[PDB]
């Protein structure tokens, strides 16, 4: 089976490695983000309803009213997708919520209620994603890319001893909420733990304890054991405790257990617990050291003998045993495993009971205000604890409760106090030799926001700051009759969402220079933004590739520049998941075999199997072939035995994303050139008519379908109507949904400009009475070929030096390339002219100019306006305008002039728009906008007759369309009785209401859809006068301007010397030539090359990729050239049918099978004319086509299999020597044109403040002459020339005018003086309040 | 200064006057109401933060921001940080009479002369048209020759001929690491928008044709007119001011035309052949009797300047090739002819230039750089040297060195594994294996790729120098090293990792065979350090720059 659009032309297709899992629809991640926003959710948790559950209800003080939320809903946009782009404004929907004010009496607070108002507010616009995955804001659609930035929850890491001298590891932990405050302990280099709560002054860890109620005993009990002295002088001894230099060895049942001075060993412990040890006496200097557990008191008179966490003595331990005391608590330490931490830090710890922990965090938090109990108490409690202010995710609970090893996903966003004393017992127990630190690029700690997201935390910003204004507005007063609609004010709800969706570092311009650029900016992944890290404080740790990227991030497709390795590019498989860390799918295996189930593992999970790889020989059965399979474990790669593999991958593609995807043998080029390849790729500029490529690696149809560009068939059906600009399809009866019409319409997208200034425009790919089925293309977009991507053009191609016209990188066209227009393309920009008032009165668009001899007025119609497809170049004037102007002052020698020839003023400037020097093209489209109160001119008045006209037409269509359906419904009814199969038909159609059959189910039926007949008539009269007034109806323009007329330009621009071409291989080039015809090398048949490459390129820059393109490419051709003579003689469709049959069936056993015996006359005669330039080849990424495929495809048509011809010489027809590598390589015209890079300037407009020429092309600058450039002029004697540069050519005001006068009178002098820049300077330097002179 | 639609936009100063002067007018007013001294004290120490931020906005308490939330710009603010006029516009500015382009190669032109569009240069050089057009009174006024140039009438490109006859302009490209990266040219007015860049100053400038751009210059004054011929001229720069070698040296196609055109083959076309001088040799060269590489005899004369300064000549049979001969027609008069008397890689091509300036002075090595690069790029495209995947010739018996190094290694992995060697010793066992199998595949690849055999002048087996398109780039010096071919055609080698350690497993592929999606991940890994690394040296070499030529 094979789609009918894919049946035309069937790509040959290499890759032996059989398909599981086809690529998943490439732009779901925005649209699944953005759908999970706006959406009825029955139990809030996502979007809107988690927002307005977690802010209502809203409750005033003493709690006297409540503020409820009851539903929300989003009316229909008043403004389409194409008017909001088309008048420039915001496509979105207003976001309505039903609130209600409930009214507490007094007495009894819960129970009755006063009176409930429930009302609608209206609180901002949302605005809307485009069925594409794009919004747009002002008339322009942006890309909201998503964001990569570190999961909340518990991160435990050191500083790698570098932050000190002694080069110590000091370790600390962190908890990171979603919102909130950062509590972060730390190990000082003395080993004493300390927290800081927002990066803020050091505290001792402890105080934290003190502040949660804890008393020092509890604290030691917490964080240490104890041990036991008995009463003589007796202790329990646990064999364990003594793993390891001791210095009184034992006495144990008094005869022996072990010697003085040697250490304790494995045996001893042995002997110890086989003899039962429980209890020995030691030296009372044993407990020299030792400190005190918990209080000890006297019972004589109750004095605090010793407090708990203190020194002991002997006199105290004296003073214990005659106090009657036995049993002594002192604290298990050891300066290895169990070193003391906490009890330091108490010693250190100044506080002593919770007032002071409270106070000192008071003072550390907002120092120089009088502490209070009572503030102290509300600022901890409200620090962390608090739902309002600080918020642990669910996200983050659940990181947080893995992290301590707990089996609780859920669980609640406030932190306990069993929170921080884990998190410091395992801080405590990573120090102490025993787990490991956590790796911050693990994108097991990476977490993935999406539009859906980052926009619901603006939106809840916004209901926070209504829920503060509302409830100040309920402190006071309390008013009845006050309904639940003068409290809300809808600006600051959508001031934020405005702020984020318009002006927002990762909202950002789409790329619309082809399909490609679209699809791999919507789905990027970029480490930037807020919330995120920034350029100049993220290290080579971050941009570095991780062995967790395997799968999920791409490894070469990234930017070069100031932020690369911060911005990358989701893979192909790739998948968010319901957390947000990117999962990736692979095939399970089970106990031999390798079953067909996929599973989507992250990469925390996929650490812990073994994981096969996608190039691995499987049996017909799914066994593996060899006894042991290269596999990749935890953390490194090896053998593994065939049976102990439980994973393998879906995919040889998996791990590059979609743009390093399309690069045909990417593993024979360096990783440099595929980053290059890719990044080029992405810059290709559409041409005239698109060529599909002949060696491709079979993802161009799923890019060009996944883009929104083409037209593709919602509903299978025939062709009913073609055209080119509108598709009509009959929908089958299969799927016809009985109550409609059964026919689709499809209009097309005409030429139109891109945020690139490019063009884009759809054509229809179908003829009329063609079949078609779901999913298939009727519409190639820009830069597609019947459903395949098509990017650039096959150009025959030579590599060979050629006279040093491709020297480093230089390229030498033929001519016959530029006859062709290969390479040409078309550009659309639009001017405006804006008409204002101004104080001295109203600027006038007018036909009538002064100083303008009817030359320039040719193109301009009555109105002052320039014809529709007129030719306009460089100078013309497009749209004649005037400003009114004051008094002109004339000098003498003026005066005089206007005297002696009388001819008095104009009294009006002219300030009229013309088309830009350089520029010539033909008008395509003229729209003006006039302000409510102006009164239209006659062209407007034109136009708006034509849009009137169209909006008619459409209607009329429109309208004839639906009655169908409900004609076919009174059909449906009339069936069982008065039915003339035959004879009913032929009469008017109108008359079907007529009719009546008796009083039944029948009648009452014909009734309702006459009924519903009128009503739909009456409607389309409606929708008639709707779009009458949407026509007519006036513009918002901005305060003060009168009109505005916008003239859009069509310019074709050819190939000329100075543009950049490359290939996908990473090898770019600027035409150096276009050589004529004749002039180019030719074989022995005299068929020229186009382009003539330079081999020197190759060796250095390891991409050799491009010469195997090169000799498949040729094959290819071969092919197609045999099957084009084959068709050109008109031999029978059998020997066409042998040839192409037998040219699909080569290689090492390659999946694809296309039997051509299922395949009739007339689809073999249409695949062979769709063949006949070329047949089409794919070369999967990592399991392309081998070079003995190559070698049998070449001997397949009559082409050497070395790839290499000897070629001629054009100009004196002598043969090159040792023959050329000639083949067909896919080259690209990047959008780098050296019409948009050439610029000069002799004089013009100088800034304001500083008078310097203004910088770049647009305001017509200078070129920056830096302080480099400077340093070179003084490398050289050159004082003059740097002297002009630095006086004359930029700043001096009377210098550069005399030097114009100079050089006018064939004078080459100046007479420079001195910048006003150090005047600025001066003046600058004495309003500073310092007297810096020029003395003499 | 009002902007359209009634808005304005100021400066930052104008707030801070502002709050002052509304400061100061309170406190005068408090002084006058004789208030407490409390509401006094609070005013003045209001007046002191305003001034102060005024001055200087950052070093004090926070910082005053206006109706957005960044920070005012003070006075202070407007001298300092880069930004201010010290460093913004007193030494770096912008400037007239200059415009910028893409560059391309034109290979045609002579060393001293530049490729400029005749639209850049009509801009350019406008206020010398108008002086020309109303001095010879085609344009009665400057308003008349104003209206000519716009209309591009004919007049006006021959004017433009006229004035740009003698009158250099200045070239540059972006990052001026050192003096040549600004040099005077003459123009030739060309048609198109892109400047055509003579070849050998590609490395003065450290440009290529893959999309870089240049500023062009034109200077004013007859001073520096005079400056940039005499001192800032192409022909003049010729040796580099940090050593006195060449710096115009032919780089990579001109190095391989050389290369091919003065090299030996066993058995040629025309052996044993005797010529009576270089003009017979080229002769047969082109009739299509005698090949470029045939050892002939030829009658050479040669100078020499063995007095002072007299070049008497010298004649005699050398023993050469037809090529050697054929490029001894281009050599002065004053060089030996053992110069031109071997394979001329890319170093003996150097050497000859530095000979040529030194013996005979500077106009003569001008030209014979030109004369060299012609020659060379002619002989370059006259060879037709491709490159093919065939050329990339794998060593027959690298399987079995790579069976060889597995086996070793897992003979050392399983003695480990009984406890007789510990981890790291281990690791650089399997180390030193590696990279002894490495060398080997190399050696093996390198044997079998610079040698062939060619029969004969009797019939019999004789060893000769390859001619292989990739070891003729690479021994001639054009283009490329042992790295790379050791990478196409024999094992991509060993790896490193993000701690900077070594893979004890290399990648045992080359580039004609593919990477496995495997091993193709641990070269990702280097090849972003290596961007890295390069952004960072750029950045470290440009501050040493600044802080060299500050003391200095
Ligand atoms: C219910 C769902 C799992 C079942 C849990 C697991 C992680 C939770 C999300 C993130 O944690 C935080 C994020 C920001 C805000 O917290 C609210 C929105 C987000 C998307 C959360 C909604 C929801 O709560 C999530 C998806
Ligand atoms: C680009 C710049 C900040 C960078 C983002 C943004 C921030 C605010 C924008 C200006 C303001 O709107 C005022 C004014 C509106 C009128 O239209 C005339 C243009 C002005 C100057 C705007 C141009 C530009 O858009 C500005 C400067
Ligand atoms: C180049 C710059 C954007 C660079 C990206 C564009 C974007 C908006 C433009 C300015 C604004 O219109 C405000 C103001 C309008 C006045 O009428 C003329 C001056 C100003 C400053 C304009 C000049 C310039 O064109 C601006 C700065
Ligand atoms: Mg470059």
């Amino acid at each position: 089976v094979y789609s009918y659009t894919e049946k035309k032309r069937i790509r040959k297709d290499f890759g032996k490695r059989p398909q599981v899992l086809d690529v998943p629809y490439l732009l779901s991640i925005q649209l699944d983000s953005f759908q999970k926003f706006i959406e009825q959710d029955p139990e809030g948790q996502y979007g809107l309803e988690a927002a307005f559950r977690s802010v209502f209800p809203i409750q005033s003080y003493s709690g006297n009213s409540e503020l409820q939320y009851v539903s929300y809903r989003l009316g229909e946009p008043v403004f389409d997708v194409q008017e909001c782009q088309i008048r420039g404004v915001t496509y979105s929907a207003p976001l309505r919520v039903k609130l209600r004010l409930v009214i507490y009496e007094r007495e009894a607070p819960e129970g009755t209620v006063k009176d409930i108002k429930e009302q609608e507010v209206y609180m901002g616009e949302i605005p809307l994603m485009t069925d594409n995955g794009t919004f747009v804001i002002n008339g322009t659609e942006r890309v909201i890319v998503s964001q990569l930035h570190r999961s909340p929850g518990v991160f435990f890491d050191s500083d790698k001893g570098k932050t000190h001298s002694s080069g110590k590891v000091l370790y600390n932990a962190r908890i990171i909420p979603y919102r909130g405050s950062w509590l972060d302990f730390e190990f000082d280099p003395k080993d004493n733990l300390f927290v800081r709560i927002d990066r803020r002054r050091k505290l001792p860890a402890t105080i934290i304890l003190r502040a949660l109620n804890y008393t020092t005993e509890q604290i030691l009990d917490l964080f240490f054991e104890k041990v036991i002295f008995e009463i003589k002088l007796q202790m329990e001894l646990v064999p364990e405790r003594l793993r390891g230099t001791a210095s009184f060895d034992i006495e144990a049942n008094g005869k022996v257990y072990v010697e003085k001075g040697r250490r304790i060993t494995a045996r001893h412990i042995r002997q110890l617990e086989k003899d039962d040890v429980k209890l020995i006496e030691v030296p009372v200097e044993y407990i020299a050291g030792k400190v005190v557990a918990k209080d000890y008191i006297d019972e004589s008179t109750g004095e605090l003998i010793c407090a708990a966490n203190m020194e002991l003595s002997l006199d105290l331990l004296a003073k214990l045993s005659q106090s009657g005391h036995k049993r002594i608590e002192t604290l298990f330490t050891n300066d290895l495993d169990h070193g003391p931490y906490i009890s330091e830090t108490l010693r250190v710890d100044p506080t002593n009971d919770r007032l002071s922990a409270l106070v000192e965090i008071y003072r550390m938090m907002r120092p120089g205000e009088p502490p209070t109990r009572e503030a102290a108490e509300s600022l901890f409690e409200n620090l962390f604890f608090s739902e309002d202010r600080y918020d642990l995710s669910a996200v983050g609970r659940m990181k947080f409760n893995r992290s301590l090893l707990r089996e609780e996903i859920e669980g609640s966003g406030i932190l306990s106090k069993d929170d921080i004393i884990d998190v410091m017992k395992k801080l405590i127990d990573i120090r102490n030799g025993k787990g490991e630190v956590d790796d911050i690029d693990h994108l097991g700690n990476r977490r993935i926001r999406s539009v859906g997201e980052m926009a619901e935390n603006q939106f809840r910003v916004g209901l926070v700051r209504v829920e503060r204004a509302v409830k100040e507005r309920l402190s006071l007063g309390d008013l009845d009759t006050l309904m639940p609609q003068d409290m809300i004010n809808a600006k600051p709800i959508s001031a934020a969402v405005k702020e984020f969706f318009g002006s927002s570092q990762l909202s950002q311009f789409m790329d619309q220079n082809n399909p490609l650029s679209e699809i791999t900016h919507k789905r990027r992944i970029s480490a930037l933004g807020p919330g995120g890290l920034t350029r100049e404080r993220a290290g080579f740790e971050v941009r570095d590739v991780h062995p967790t990227h395997y799968g999920r991030v791409c490894p070469i497709e990234t930017p070069e520049g100031p932020n690369i390795g911060l911005i990358n590019s989701l893979s192909v498989y790739a998948q968010t998941n319901e957390y947000g860390f990117l999962e990736t799918p692979y095939r399970k295996v089970t106990d031999g075999v390798v079953t067909d189930e996929i599973h989507y593992l992250s990469a925390i999970e996929e650490g812990n199997y073994v994981i096969a790889q996608a190039n691995s020989n499987l049996d017909e059965e799914g066994h593996f072939v060899e006894d042991l399979v290269t596999c990749r474990s935890k953390g490194e790669s090896s053998l593994f035995s065939r049976d102990q593999v439980d994973y393998m991958d879906v995919s040889t593609q998996q791990v590059v994303s979609v743009g390093a995807s399309l690069i045909p043998f990417l593993e024979h080029d360096d990783a440099n050139r595929a980053l290059m390849g890719a990044n080029m790729q992405r810059q290709a500029v559409p041409t005239l008519r698109a060529d599909k490529p002949l060696v491709g690696t079979g993802m161009e149809r799923a890019v060009a379908v996944d883009s929104g560009v083409t037209a593709v068939a919602k509903r299978g059906g025939v062709v009913q109507y073609v055209d080119a600009s509108r598709i009509v399809i009959k929908v089958n009866e299969d799927e016809m949904y009985p109550g409609e019409a059964g026919i689709d319409i499809y209009n097309l997208t005409k030429y139109t400009r891109s945020n690139q200034n490019t063009c884009i425009n759809q054509m229809p790919c179908v003829s009329l009475g063609e079949p078609v089925e779901r999913g298939d293309v009727l519409a190639d977009g820009p830069s597609t070929d019947l459903g395949e991507l098509a990017l650039g053009q096959n150009m025959r191609v030579a590599f060979m030096p050629w006279n040093g016209y491709n020297f480093e990188d230089s390229i030498l066209v033929s001519e016959r390339v530029v006859q062709e227009d290969r390479f040409t393309t078309i550009h659309i920009q639009e001017l405006a002219c804006v008409s204002r008032d101004t104080k001295l009165g109203p600027e006038e668009i007018t036909a009538d100019i002064p100083n303008v001899g009817e030359a320039a007025l040719s193109k301009l119609d009555e109105s002052g306006i320039v014809y529709i497809g007129a030719e306009v170049t460089g100078g013309d004037i497009l749209v004649g305008k005037v400003t009114p102007k004051g008094e002109t002052q004339l000098t003498p020698e003026e005066k005089l002039l206007r005297a002696i020839f009388g001819e008095k003023a104009s009294d009006v400037k002219d300030s009229s728009l013309r088309v830009p020097n350089g520029v010539s093209g033909t008008v395509i489209d003229v729209q003006v906008f006039t302000r409510d109160g102006v009164e239209k001119d006659k062209r407007a008045l034109e136009i708006e007759e034509m849009q009137l006209k169209q909006a008619k037409k459409d209607l009329s269509e429109e309208l004839q369309i639906l009655e169908a359906g409900l004609f076919s419904r009174i059909r449906a009814v009339l069936v069982a009785g008065g039915v003339e199969a035959e004879k009913l038909d032929k009469l008017p159609r109108d008359r079907w209401l007529e009719l009546g059959l008796t009083d039944e189910e029948k009648q009452n039926q014909l009734e309702q859809l006459a009924e519903q007949y009128d009503e739909l008539k009456h409607e389309f009269e409606k929708k008639l006068e709707a779009k009458r007034r949407k026509i007519t109806q006036g513009d918002d323009l901005a305060p003060g301007v009168l009109k505005i007329v916008k003239v859009y330009l069509a310019v074709k621009r050819r190939i000329q010397p100075g543009d950049k071409m490359a290939g996908r291989h990473g090898n770019k080039g600027v035409i150096s030539k276009i050589n004529p015809i004749e002039d180019m090398p030719y074989d022995e048949n005299g068929t020229p090359v186009d382009i003539v490459l330079n081999p020197l390129g190759v060796p250095s820059r390891m991409n050799i990729g491009q010469i195997l393109e090169t000799h498949l490419g040729m094959a290819a051709k071969g092919i197609g050239d045999k099957i084009n003579a084959m068709l050109k003689q008109q031999q029978e469709v059998a020997k066409l049918r042998e040839f192409i049959q037998r040219a699909y069936d080569l290689g090492a056993d390659v999946r694809q099978k296309v039997d051509l015996s299922t395949f009739s006359d007339e689809e073999v005669m249409r695949l062979a004319e769709n063949l006949r330039k070329g047949m089409p080849i794919a070369t999967p990424v990592f399991d392309g086509a081998k070079e003995a495929e190559i070698k049998e495809l070449l001997k397949l048509g009559d082409l050497p299999t070395s790839g290499q011809i000897r070629l001629y010489d054009g100009r004196t027809g002598e043969q090159f020597e040792r023959p050329v590598t000639v083949g067909y390589m896919y080259m690209l015209k990047l959008n780098h044109l050296v019409d948009d890079k050439m610029h000069a300037r002799s004089t013009g407009s100088y800034s304001l403040v500083t008078q310097q020429p203004l910088g770049g092309k647009a305001q017509f600058g200078g070129q920056r002459f830096g302080e480099m450039e400077v340093w070179a002029l003084e490398a050289y004697g050159a004082a003059y020339t740097l002297q002009e540069m630095l006086t004359v050519k930029s700043d001096d005001v009377n210098g550069r005018t005399k030097m114009y006068k100079n050089i006018v009178d064939g004078n080459h002098q100046m007479e420079p003086g001195m910048p006003e820049s150090f005047n600025v300077l001066l003046k600058e330097i004495r309003s500073l309040g310092i007297n810096i002179e020029l003395e003499d | 200064v009002p902007l359209d639609g009634g808005r304005f936009a100021t400066s930052d100063l104008n707030d801070l006057y502002r709050r002052v002067i509304n400061r100061n007018n309170r406190l005068k007013r408090l002084l006058d109401l004789a208030a407490p001294d409390i509401i006094v004290r609070n005013e003045k120490r209001m007046l002191q933060e305003a001034v102060d931020a005024l001055l200087d906005n950052g070093r004090r308490g926070r910082a005053i921001t206006g109706s957005n939330k960044r920070p005012l710009k003070s006075l202070a603010d407007m001298i300092k940080g880069k930004q201010g006029r010290f460093r913004q516009n007193l030494l770096g500015k912008r400037v007239d009479y200059s415009g910028r382009s893409v560059i391309t190669v034109g290979p045609y032109l002579r060393l001293h002369q530049c490729g400029l569009p005749k639209k850049m240069a009509l801009e350019l050089f406008k206020p010398f048209i108008y002086g020309k057009l109303e001095l010879r009174g085609l344009a009665t006024t400057i308003k008349a020759a104003k209206k000519m140039v716009e209309r591009e009438e004919a007049v006006v490109w021959d004017i433009l001929d006229e004035v740009i006859r003698e009158h250099p302009v200045l070239l540059n490209r972006a990052p001026t690491l050192h003096r040549l990266g600004i040099q005077a040219f003459e123009p030739v007015l060309i048609e198109g928008k892109a400047i055509q860049l003579h070849p050998l100053v590609c490395a003065a400038y450290n440009a290529d044709f893959d999309g870089d751009q240049m500023a062009v210059h034109v200077p004013l004054t007859l001073e520096a007119q005079l400056e940039a011929r005499a001192l800032m001229m192409s022909t003049n720069n010729i040796l580099s001011p940090a050593n006195g070698e060449p710096i115009i040296v032919p780089s990579q196609d001109v190095v391989l035309g050389l290369y091919y055109m003065t090299r030996d083959c066993v058995n040629a076309k025309g052996e044993g052949m005797v010529l009576t001088g270089p003009k017979e040799a080229e002769r047969l060269y082109r009739s299509g009797l005698a090949s470029l590489h045939a050892r002939v005899k030829v009658r050479i004369t040669e100078y020499e300047k063995d007095a002072n300064g007299e070049l008497v000549a010298k004649t005699s049979l050398k023993d050469t090739t037809v090529g050697r001969a054929i490029l001894w027609m281009i050599v002065p008069k004053g060089l030996p002819y053992s110069i031109v008397n071997q394979a001329l890689g890319k170093k003996a091509i150097s050497k000859m230039l530095n000979t040529c300036y030194r013996i005979l002075g500077l106009k003569p090595t001008v030209i014979f750089a030109d004369q060299i690069m012609y020659t060379g790029f002619a002989y370059a495209a006259r060879s037709g040297a491709s490159v093919g995947i065939d050329d990339m010739v794998i060593p027959e018996k690298k399987h079995e060195i790579i069976s060889e190094a597995e086996a070793e290694v897992a003979e050392i992995q399983e003695q480990f594994q009984s406890g007789l060697v510990t981890a790291g010793e281990r690791y650089n066992k399997v180390i030193d294996i590696w990279a002894a199998a490495n060398d080997r595949v190399s050696k093996a690849m390198m044997d079998n790729l610079q040698t062939e055999t060619v029969i004969n002048r009797d019939g019999q087996e004789e060893k000769q120098v390859s001619f292989n398109s990739i070891y003729m780039m690479a021994d001639s010096g054009a283009r490329g090293s042992a790295a790379q071919i050791r990478q196409l055609a024999g094992m991509r080698g060993l790896m490193a990792k993000p701690d900077g350690s070594i893979i004890e497993t290399p990648i045992t592929a080359n580039f004609r065979e593919g990477l496995n999606v495997l091993q193709y991940f641990i070269s990702t890994h280097g090849a972003r350090k290596g961007l890295a690394d390069t952004a960072l040296k750029t950045a470290n070499s440009g501050y040493l720059t600044r802080r060299l030529v500050d003391v200095a």
